[PDB]
């Protein structure tokens, strides 16, 4: 796709030479076909001079080389100064266009860790660890001794008071004040038949 | 498993092309075998240009290729989704989102927008990003706001990381950034308007991708801003964020919406302007808001109406738009003359 603009630039040169001629209208496909003919004529010059100045062992095609090329390719060069009166003096030169840029970026992690490790070659760029390598997650140490046994004993106290509240509101209840179902609802007495088998039983 | 019959041109068309030069009265089998022969040479050359481009090693065939062809029991403890490495990379991401050095800022922004295949320092990242949004909405701090909103922008342009499944804890943080009460200081509400502009711009970047489905995007955000615009006795930050979000939805959106809201919001203008005794915070706020949304709404009716009869167009727009609407129409005519 991106090649095409030079070809349409040649089409602009075609339109410039038609303007110097003075055609008001044209046939578009014929115009572009003539443009193709023009670029093939350019390349025909280039092939001719290419294989022609390889007849020297050195390369560089000079002026008289191209003179003999164009006379070989059929042109009276004597009109070339006079056509200068038409060419660079009656048609305005069009300018080229090429908009190239190199954008900026930054992705700074901090990990290389192997510059030229064992396959040593100091022409590379190690990416990171943030993409290539990986690791392992255990993520739960929690080993704070006194804090641990605080957790356990506090939880034991919780289960104490929980079962206390449960059988507090469950069974026969007698209080400390009057009507403490909220604060202190002590379980009332069972008294049962055989005390010793119960109270002396590990 | 395959049959390659001869692609043979209809010989009557070939006689039409022939007798276009005016040759003779032609029999069929002549042109039939002619199409055969030319098809042989064409398909031979077609194999040949294939041999070209299967050593030039592209599967597309140009004109130039054929031009060169014409040279003829307790369970194990868990492990997170992260690595330790990439979660520390994530911590770098976060503290560069904090980052005072704008080089570190832009580094973070590029690192967001161009780490495709990351995908796994996704939602956890974005999730208590949104939680930090809520907490700093409470803290009411514009710097964290602009950092997170440009962060969401860079999230929106990292093309591989598809938003769909993880949309629905992000967009409400954006709209909470839109709505109200971004009040660091009362003389410093100025940057918050640009924050709302940038936010509604982000919503505009959202809306072009997701409302094909379930219409949470278009229908819910439009009706949100609709009934939000209906909400009387609200601070004008709400009004600005609503109308700016509707502005970012598009030309025809505003063509629907600010067709009655032209003169209805002009009634809101001259309720504000030539209005109260003194509340200059709200006066200057709502005044520049109305001015901004006026000349930002202006290209719709500029594209809609021709720029004639500015005295009548002010009557067609409740006066207060005139001639700032007419000045914006002059600016639009200048922008058209730039073309």
């Amino acid at each position: 796709n991106y090649h095409l603009a030079r070809r349409r630039t040649l089409q602009v040169v075609v339109s410039s030479l038609l303007t110097e001629a003075g055609f008001e209208s044209a046939e578009k496909a014929s115009v572009e076909t003539l443009t193709e003919m023009l670029q093939s004529y350019i390349s025909e010059i280039g092939r001719s001079a290419k294989s022609y100045c390889e007849h020297t062992a050195r390369t560089q095609p000079t002026l008289s080389d191209i003179v003999v090329t164009l006379v070989e390719m059929g042109f009276n060069v004597d009109t070339l100064p006079a056509y200068a009166k038409r060419s660079q003096r009656m048609v305005i030169t069009x300018x080229x266009x090429x908009x190239x840029x190199x954008x900026x970026x930054x992705x700074x992690x901090x990990x290389x860790x192997x510059x030229x490790x064992x396959x040593x070659x100091x022409x590379x760029x190690x990416x990171x660890x943030x993409x290539x390598x990986x690791x392992x997650x255990x993520x739960x140490x929690x080993x704070x001794y006194q804090v641990l046994r605080e957790k356990a004993a506090s939880q034991r106290r919780d289960v104490e008071r929980a079962l206390t509240r449960f059988m507090a509101k469950t069974g026969e209840t007698q209080s400390l004040f009057k009507d403490d179902v909220s604060t202190f609802p002590l379980i009332a007495a069972r008294p049962f038949t055989i005390p010793y088998l119960t109270a002396l039983l590990p | 498993k395959l049959k390659l019959s001869n692609t043979v041109l209809p010989s009557e068309s070939m006689k039409v092309v022939a007798e276009s030069m005016g040759i003779a009265q032609i029999q069929e089998e002549t042109c039939q075998l002619l199409t055969d022969e030319v098809s042989y040479r064409i398909k031979e050359i077609a194999q040949d240009a294939l041999k070209f481009m299967h050593m030039g090693k592209r599967q597309k065939l140009t004109t130039s290729d054929i031009d060169y062809a014409l040279k003829l029991x307790x369970x194990x403890x868990x492990x997170x989704x992260x690595s330790v490495e990439q979660q520390l990379y994530y911590k770098e991401i976060t503290e560069a989102c904090v980052g005072s050095c704008e080089a570190k800022r832009a580094e973070a922004l590029q690192s967001i927008a161009t780490d495709p295949g990351l995908y796994q320092m996704l939602p956890r990242f974005s999730t208590f990003i949104s939680e930090g949004v809520r907490v700093n909405v409470v803290q009411n701090n514009l710097a964290l706001l602009i950092y997170l909103m440009r962060m969401v922008k860079a999230l929106m342009d990292n093309p591989t990381l598809y938003l769909e499944k993880y949309v629905h804890e992000l967009i409400p943080a954006v709209m909470t950034c839109i709505v109200s009460r971004q009040l660091c200081l009362r003389p410093d509400v100025d940057n918050h308007w640009a924050l709302r502009d940038f936010a509604a711009r982000l919503v505009a970047q959202i809306c072009k991708h997701f409302s094909t489905t379930t219409n949470n995007i278009q229908s819910r955000i439009t009706k949100t801003f609709t009934k939000s615009w209906v909400d009387e006795k609200t601070p004008w930050t709400t009004r600005y964020g609503s109308i700016a979000g509707l502005a970012e939805l598009g030309h025809d959106v505003i063509k629907t919406l600010i067709l009655p809201r032209l003169q209805q919001e002009g009634e809101r203008i001259r309720s504000v302007l030539d209005g109260p005794v003194l509340s200059n915070i709200d006066r200057i706020g709502a005044d520049h808001v109305q001015s901004l949304l006026l000349k930002h709404c202006a290209p719709v009716l500029a594209k809609l109406r021709p720029p004639p009869d500015n005295q009548d167009a002010y009557r067609a727009e409740f006066g207060s738009l005139g001639p700032l609407l007419c000045s914006q129409v002059v600016k639009a005519r200048a922008q058209a003359a730039l073309q």
